[PDB]
C-alpha cells in the first residue's frame, strides 16, 4: 500500500523526470534488453539496435503511462484498466517481467537524480514500481 | 543434472511407468488451463476457451505428445542435457520466441501431472529429484537464449 | 480474482481433505523441505526429520490456518489478519518461499485427491494459494 | 561466470573507482530500507526502526564494509567464485541461516548504488555486466546449502 509519504515522493521524483520522461524510458528499456536478453522476447517485430526509432517510441509510451499512474496513484486501478486489458488480452508478458523492467527503471532514474533518489524515495520508487506491475498483472486469470 | 544414484534410479524407475503421449498431451494442457497466458503462442491451435475445450483439443494432445518425446530422451542424457537440448534451444529463441520461464512452468505442471498419476508411489524424496531434472532441463532449453 | 466457480471448485476440494488436513499440512511442508533446501532456514530451531512431532505440529498450524480462509472465502484479508502481521513483523520470510510452498501443497492434493484434481479445480486451487499467499504478504512494507 | 574479455575490463575499471567503505555502507543500509524484512537478521545493530536511523547506524556501514569487502575480493577470482565461497556458503548456510533470495536482493541493491554514484559511467553495457556479477556471486554463495 502506497502510504501517503510513498505518494509524496513519488510524485516528487517523478516530477524532477519532466521533458525526460521519455528519455529514461527508452533508456529503461536498452538496460533490460541488454541485462535480461529474456526480455526481448517480446518484442521480435522491433529492431532493437543502439537507438532504434522503435525502442525510443516505445520507451515514451510507457513513459506516459508512468506518469499518468502518478498523477492517478489513488485511482491506480482504474486509470490503468485499458493496459491492464491490453497486457491481459493480447501481450500477455509473464509477470516476472515485470520485475526486471522496473529495476531497470530505478537504476536509470538512480543514475540520472542523484539528489533526489535518496534511500526512502528508493523505497518508495519501488513500492509504487510494484503496485503498478501488480495493476497490470491483476486481470490474467 | 547433479542426481544421485538413488536419484536416477528413482527418476528412472518411474519414468518406465510413464506413458509419454498420455501424460504429454496432459501436462501441456494443464499449463494452457492454469497459466492461460501461456496460450499466446498456441493460436493456430483453433479453440482454447474452457478447460475441457484445451484438454479434449486434439492439436493440444499431438504437441505435447511431442513436448515430453523430447523431454524423454533428455532424460537419457542427464549428463549432457545443454548438448541434448543444444538445437531446441535456438529454435525457441530465435524461431518461437518463447520467454524460458515457460519451460519452468511446464516443469512444476509436469511435476503435479506425476503426482497425480502416481499418487503415493510420488514420494517427498522422488519428488525432489523430479525437480532437479525438471530445473536442468529448463536450464538447458534456455542455454543458447541471448 | 476468485471467481464464484474457483470459490465452489476450492469449497468442494478443501471439504474432501476433511479431516486429512493435518497430514497433508504435514506432507506439503516435508515435500518443501526436499525440494527447496533453502526453505529449511527459517526453521533452524525445528526438527526435521521423517515424522517430526514439530513438523506435524506445524503442518496442523498451517492447514487450519487454510481452512479458516476457505471457511471465509469472502472475507479472507479479514480472517488471515492476524497471519499478515505476524509474517510482516515477526517471521519475516522472503515472498519467493510462499510460491514454493503453495507447490508442495498443490503436489499433496494431487497426490492424495485424483478423482478431484480436475484441470478446473487445479487451476481455482492455484489461484486459491496465491491469494492467500498475498494476503500474508500485504504488510511487509 | 564467463565475461567477454571487454565486459571483464569495463567491471575492473569501474571497480577501481569504488570506495568500499561508503558503498559497501550505502549498499546494506538501502537492503534494510528498502527491503524490511531483511532486518530479521540484524536485530542487534540496533534502533532500524527509521530510514535515517539505518543509514545512521554505524554497525550497519562497519558491516557494509565487511560484506563489499569480501565481494571486492571475489572481483579477482571471476575464473572460480564457486572454490572462492565456498567456505563462506557454508557459514551463511549453517551458522547464519541466511536465505540465499536475501544475496539476490543485495545484489540488486548494489546495482542501484553503483549508477547512484558513477551516474553516466554505468552505462547500460556496463550494467550488464555487473548484473552477470552479482548473479554470479549470489549463485555462489549459495551453491553449499543443504
Ligand atoms: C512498468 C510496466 C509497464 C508499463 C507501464 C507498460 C506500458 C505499456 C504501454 C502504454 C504500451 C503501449 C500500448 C499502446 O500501443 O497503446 C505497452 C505495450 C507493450 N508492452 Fe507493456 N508496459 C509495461 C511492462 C511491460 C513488460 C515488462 C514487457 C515485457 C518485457 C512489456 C511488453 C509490452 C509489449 C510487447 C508491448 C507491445 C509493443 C508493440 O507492439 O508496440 N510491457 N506497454
Ligand atoms: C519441456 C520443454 C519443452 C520441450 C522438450 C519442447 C519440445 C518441442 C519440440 C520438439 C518442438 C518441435 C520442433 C520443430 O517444430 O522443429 C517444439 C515446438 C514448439 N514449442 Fe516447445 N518444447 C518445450 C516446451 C515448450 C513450452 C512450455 C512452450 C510454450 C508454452 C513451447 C512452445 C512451442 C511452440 C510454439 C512450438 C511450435 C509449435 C508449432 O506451431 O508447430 N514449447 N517444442
Ligand atoms: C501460505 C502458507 C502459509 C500459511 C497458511 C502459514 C501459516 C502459518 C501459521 C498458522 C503459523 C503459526 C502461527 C503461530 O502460532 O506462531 C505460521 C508460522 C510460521 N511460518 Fe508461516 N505460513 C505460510 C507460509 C510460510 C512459509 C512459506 C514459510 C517459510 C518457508 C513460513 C514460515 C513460518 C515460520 C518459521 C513460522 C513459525 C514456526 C514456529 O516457530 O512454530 N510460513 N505460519
Ligand atoms: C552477497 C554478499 C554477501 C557476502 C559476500 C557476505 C559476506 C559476509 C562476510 C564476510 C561476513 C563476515 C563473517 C565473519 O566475520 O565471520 C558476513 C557476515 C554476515 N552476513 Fe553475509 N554476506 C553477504 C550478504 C549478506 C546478506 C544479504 C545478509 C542478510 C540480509 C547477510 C547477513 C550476514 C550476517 C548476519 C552476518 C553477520 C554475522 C555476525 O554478526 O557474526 N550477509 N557476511
Amino acid at each position: 500500500v502506497l502510504s501517503p509519504a510513498d505518494k509524496t515522493n513519488v510524485k516528487a521524483a517523478w516530477g524532477k523526470v519532466g521533458a525526460h520522461a521519455g528519455e529514461y524510458g527508452a533508456e529503461a528499456l536498452e538496460r533490460m534488453f541488454l541485462s535480461f536478453p529474456t526480455t526481448k522476447t517480446y518484442f521480435p517485430h522491433f529492431d532493437l539496435s543502439h537507438g532504434s526509432a522503435q525502442v525510443k517510441g516505445h520507451g515514451k509510451k510507457v513513459a506516459d503511462a508512468l506518469t499518468n499512474a502518478v498523477a492517478h496513484v489513488d485511482d491506480m486501478p482504474n486509470a490503468l484498466s485499458a493496459l491492464s486489458d491490453l497486457h491481459a488480452h493480447k501481450l500477455r508478458v509473464d509477470p516476472v517481467n515485470f520485475k526486471l523492467l522496473s529495476h531497470c527503471l530505478l537504476v536509470t532514474l538512480a543514475a540520472h537524480l542523484p539528489a533526489e533518489f535518496t534511500p526512502a524515495v528508493h523505497a518508495s520508487l519501488d513500492k509504487f514500481l510494484a503496485s503498478v506491475s501488480t495493476v497490470l498483472t491483476s486481470k490474467y486469470r | 543434472v547433479h542426481l544421485t544414484p538413488e536419484e536416477k534410479s528413482a527418476v528412472t524407475a518411474l519414468w518406465g511407468k510413464v506413458n509419454v503421449d498420455e501424460v504429454g498431451g496432459e501436462a501441456l494442457g494443464r499449463l494452457l488451463v492454469v497459466y492461460p497466458w501461456t496460450q499466446r503462442f498456441f493460436e493456430s491451435f483453433g479453440d482454447l476457451s474452457t478447460p475441457d475445450a484445451v484438454m479434449g483439443n486434439p492439436k493440444v494432445k499431438a504437441h505435447g505428445k511431442k513436448v515430453l518425446g523430447a523431454f524423454s530422451d533428455g532424460l537419457a542424457h542427464l549428463d549432457n542435457l545443454k548438448g541434448t537440448f543444444a538445437t531446441l534451444s535456438e529454435l525457441h529463441c530465435d524461431k518461437l520466441h518463447v520467454d524460458p520461464e515457460n519451460f519452468r512452468l511446464l516443469g512444476n505442471v509436469l511435476v503435479c501431472v506425476l503426482a497425480h498419476h502416481f499418487g503415493k508411489e510420488f514420494t517427498p524424496p522422488v519428488q525432489a529429484a523430479y525437480q532437479k531434472v525438471v530445473a536442468g532441463v529448463a536450464n538447458a532449453l534456455a542455454h543458447k537464449y541471448h
